[PDB]
């Protein structure tokens, strides 16, 4: 029932039935490097995480097609039907267009779509059309309504082009129902509020402890240990931790008190899993199982709350602070709580 | 022009299976075997 | 107008040049009368 604003993430999902198999894929885009788009799979998250960070994409304008030509020529805005949106990359930075290049030569009429960095010239912006007969144009869209996407300058549908080992989409004149779901809609976020979806660091009220892995100094198997460290560490790249929602919709929500999340070190690309049979490691998103990875913030040290919420469709509450919070981490399975140890032997202890 | 140009692109089956698809490659070989079949009087109707 | 350009643009990706001038080259058999039923 919540009609699409401006400036929110939101994420461009679609079906894709393959040996006679369902499978929800997401528009994602790597950007830094790789300008074409791809597929993540949202759908069979309980084994393999999606790529939520190059899934998301925010709405920078919303006009419609005789504006756009002013534009050309020479707040928070509603969602309509016929309108000619633009759609913004949120790590990336740069904006979704049609590339005039074909890489496919399967579809020798379709084009490729990617990123671009500037947002001049017609080939950049794209118009929603209703997928459905139940909705015509100049209706507010909603929440879950499946939208058809085309482009201004190429004229051509957000094609999920099938392939044999390339699911690439494509610029086609085939329409392929391409639903939103809403990752952030802008509310009053305040300034020093937890927010889903991010990345963080972790520090002590009176030891200013930061939970970091081995540096680049060794291999990927010392950089798989998870301890603390201090001192310029906190300035580090690799002291910074993104918590994952587990639902696809809404990821950018509030963080509220025990609810499961994945811990990401975006240094590394791993996620913290926890093997019983030793301490926490870095596994990566192959076999990260969500029993292992899921982990849990409450205020106190208690397990009075374990099986409670399942899901809230909302921005949420204003609930943790960055200023001053003081979480406590918990594991779904075992419920383990974290602790500072003195592992270290005294040979070099003062200096390491 | 504009609309069943619109329309054309829109379906694409409108055009010839030997030019447009993933099967045939395009217009020459299209007309080649067109001319195969009119040369070869096994493909027409006794 | 661009709209022109966009229309000549889709005409030229279903239609390849090379395509054209080698349908135009088939060098057709001038005959004793034959048949114009044929290409």
């Amino acid at each position: 029932i919540q009609f699409l604003r401006t400036d929110d993430e939101v994420v461009l999902q679609c079906t894709a039935t393959i040996h006679k198999e369902q499978q929800k894929l997401c528009l994602a885009a790597e950007g830094f490097g790789n300008r074409l788009c791809f597929l993540e799979s949202t759908s069979n998250s309980k084994n393999v995480p999606p790529d939520l960070s190059i899934c998301t994409f925010v709405l920078e304008q919303s006009l419609s097609v005789r504006a756009l030509q002013e534009m050309l020529a020479n707040g928070h805005r509603t969602l309509l039907y016929g309108h000619a949106i633009l759609l913004r990359h949120s790590y990336s930075g740069m904006y979704l267009c049609c590339l005039s290049t074909s890489r496919s030569s399967t579809d020798k009429l379709a084009f490729d779509v990617g990123l671009q960095e500037d947002t001049t010239g017609e080939a950049c912006w794209w118009t929603i059309h209703p997928a459905s007969k139940q909705r015509s144009e100049g209706e507010k869209v909603r929440v879950g309504d499946d939208l058809i996407l085309v482009s201004v300058s190429s004229e051509r549908y957000l094609h999920l082009s099938y392939g044999n080992s390339s699911w690439h989409v494509d610029a086609a004149f085939q329409q392929t129902l391409w639903s939103v779901a809403p990752i952030s809609s802008g509310s009053e976020a305040a300034q020093g509020y937890l927010i889903g979806g991010d990345v963080l660091r972790l520090l002590h009220g009176h030891m200013d402890e930061c939970l970091t892995v081995p540096s680049g100094e060794h291999g990927e198997e010392q950089r798989r240990t998870v301890h603390y460290e201090g001192g310029a560490v906190s300035v580090h790249a690799r002291s910074l931790w993104r918590l994952e929602t587990l639902r696809v919709a809404w990821s950018g929500s509030h963080i509220r008190w025990g609810q499961p999340f994945r811990l990401r070190h975006v240094t590394t690309g791993k996620y913290l899993s926890l093997m019983e049979d030793k301490n926490l490691l870095l596994m990566d998103k192959e076999k990260a199982d969500v029993k292992s990875t899921a982990f849990a913030f409450r205020s106190s040290k208690e397990k009075l709350d374990v099986g409670v919420r399942k899901e809230v469709d909302g921005m949420g509450t204003s609930e943790i602070k960055y200023g001053d919070s003081i979480c406590y981490i918990q594991h779904v399975d075992t419920g383990l709580w974290l602790t500072y140890q003195a592992v270290d032997v005294k040979s070099a202890r003062m200096g390491s | 022009a504009n609309v069943v140009v619109r329309l054309l692109i829109r379906r694409p089956e409108c055009f010839g299976p030997a030019l447009r698809g993933e099967g045939g490659n395009g217009l020459l070989a299209a007309m080649e075997e067109a001319i195969k079949i009119a040369e070869d009087p096994s493909r027409d109707g006794p | 107008k661009g709209e022109a350009i966009r229309i000549r643009s889709i005409l030229r990706s279903l239609i390849p040049l090379g395509d054209l001038v080698g349908v135009i080259s088939i060098a057709f058999q001038m005959p004793e009368p034959d048949m114009s039923a044929g290409f």
